[PDB]
């Protein structure tokens, strides 16, 4: 149960930050370049 | 006790001391031509302002026509953008490797703290003076304008009545 | 402001996303005491304590400086009395 | 019955004389 | 270090704003009976002008001492009514202080 | 209301006067 919770929360967080990066790129193109680096800083 | 005792010098000054104060200060000024307490009447003499123009209390210190701001604006905008970017990066840290998340958290707070510093130089009393200025100015203009409006309408009514009575003559 | 290209964070090892049981070939014991078999049926009856590990031995487990020669002689004298 | 009840004679304006002294620690 | 007489007199003036302090001070007979205390109260009147007024922390006592000034020709009697009267007249007295300063 | 925040009251704090140096000054009035 703990492992399933960990996997589900990891998937949720991944989709969270993917959507947030996408929208930050969308409405703020000038900050698009660091955001991808942020992914490189995280992933 | 709950209430601290009155100051000690308070009890030294009777009515006789008050009435003899003028001659005492005259004698003191004649002689003069931290203050030592050589006489009981010294306290009524106004205390001198400290040369440093400073006052300490409870561990804290204390001491004209109203009687590049664009740089600060753009700094605030770039700081807000960087704060949003750092919030995104920190939540990504929480997502992937939260164990070291605090390593960024306080960092973000520093920027927020810097924002508070950016408010300190922008401090607003003059702006409050301005806003009060225009509100009473417009209020008095409204009062004035309604005054001439009402007196003019009364004068117009009087002229109309004068014409009416002249026609009835 | 805080974007440092020199600061790179590596993936946490081992990755929780992957099958951590099979990372080190640790599936044998897990399969041995798995809740259900591959078909989902119950393998063995399950209980709590160590009592059934001693059932094969003879007995009825219903409820669950020093001179050895001198002590043996004392016990022998006591029993012979 | 009761011929007349008593008029409310409360005196909240009374300042009271509670002695206060054990405040310092 | 030993505080100067400025600090102690300013702290006395700012503490005079407390209703409990005033009630306690007026409770004792010899405080009002002794002319020394009222002489000091009238001496304190000269803080209503600048730059001394810039050093105050609570302006309410500015009226209170003045109100205490009235107490020398109004009588002790009225001590009981002091909390009720200050609570009732707080609005208009605050308004007149604002008119004296904020305008 | 239930959280006693320091150095921000409408009226002067009793604890502020207790912690103020005037208390020890009155205590050390003989030294004055």
């Amino acid at each position: 149960r703990s492992n399933q919770y960990q996997r589900g929360k990891m998937h949720g967080l991944k989709q969270l930050r993917d959507s947030l990066a996408d929208k930050i790129v969308d409405e703020f193109p000038e900050l698009k370049e660091p955001v991808e680096d942020i992914i490189k800083r995280t992933s | 006790s709950l209430y601290p005792p009155p100051p000690p010098y308070v009890k030294f000054f009777t009515q006789s001391n008050l009435e003899k104060l003028p001659k005492y200060k005259e004698k003191k000024a004649a002689s003069a031509k931290e203050e030592e307490i050589t006489c009981a009447l010294d306290y009524l003499i106004p205390p001198p302002m400290p040369k440093n123009q400073q006052y300490r209390a409870f561990g804290s210190i204390w001491q004209e026509n109203e009687s590049n701001y664009q740089y600060k604006i753009q700094e605030l905008r770039k700081l807000l953008k960087s704060l949003l970017l750092n919030y995104l990066e920190l939540i990504g840290v929480l997502s992937i490797n939260p164990d070291m998340y605090e390593r960024k958290v306080e960092n973000i707070r520093t920027i927020l703290v810097n924002i508070h510093h950016l408010l300190n130089e922008y401090r607003q009393s003059r702006e409050s003076l301005i806003m009060l200025l225009e509100e009473q100015l417009e209020y008095k203009r409204g009062e004035i304008r309604e005054i001439e409006q009402v007196c003019k309408q009364v004068h117009d009514k009087l002229t109309s009545i004068q014409d009416t009575l002249r026609t009835g003559s | 402001y805080y974007v440092d290209p020199e600061t790179t964070y590596t993936y946490q090892q081992p990755n929780p996303l992957q099958d951590l049981i099979s990372v080190y070939g640790l599936d044998d014991i897990s399969r041995q005491v798995a809740r259900t078999n591959l078909d989902g049926t119950k393998a063995v009856k399950l209980r709590k304590s160590y009592k059934n590990q001693i059932a094969d031995l003879s007995g009825k487990f219903s409820t669950i400086n020093f001179d050895w020669d001198l002590c043996s002689s004392v016990l022998s004298q006591f029993e012979r009395s | 019955p009761s011929y007349s009840p008593t008029s409310p004679s409360y005196s909240p304006t009374s300042p009271s004389y509670s002695p206060t002294s054990p405040s310092y620690s | 270090p030993l505080p100067t007489r400025f600090e102690v007199e300013l702290e006395f003036i700012q503490s005079l704003a407390n209703i409990q302090y005033v009630t306690y001070l007026l409770t004792q007979q010899q405080i009002w009976k002794s002319p020394n205390f009222k002489n000091y109260l009238k001496y304190l009147e000269y803080w209503c002008n600048p730059p001394y007024s810039q050093c105050i922390v609570y302006p309410n006592c500015l009226f209170i001492l003045k109100l205490l000034n009235g107490f020398m020709e109004s009588a002790l009697e009225g001590l009981d009514e002091l909390p009720k009267i200050i609570q009732l007249q707080g609005p208009q007295w605050m308004n007149e202080m604002v008119e004296r300063w904020a305008n | 209301k239930g959280a006693v925040g320091p150095n921000n009251f409408i009226w002067p704090a009793e604890d502020a006067l207790r912690r103020g140096m005037l208390a020890m000054a009155s205590l050390h009035s003989k030294e004055l």
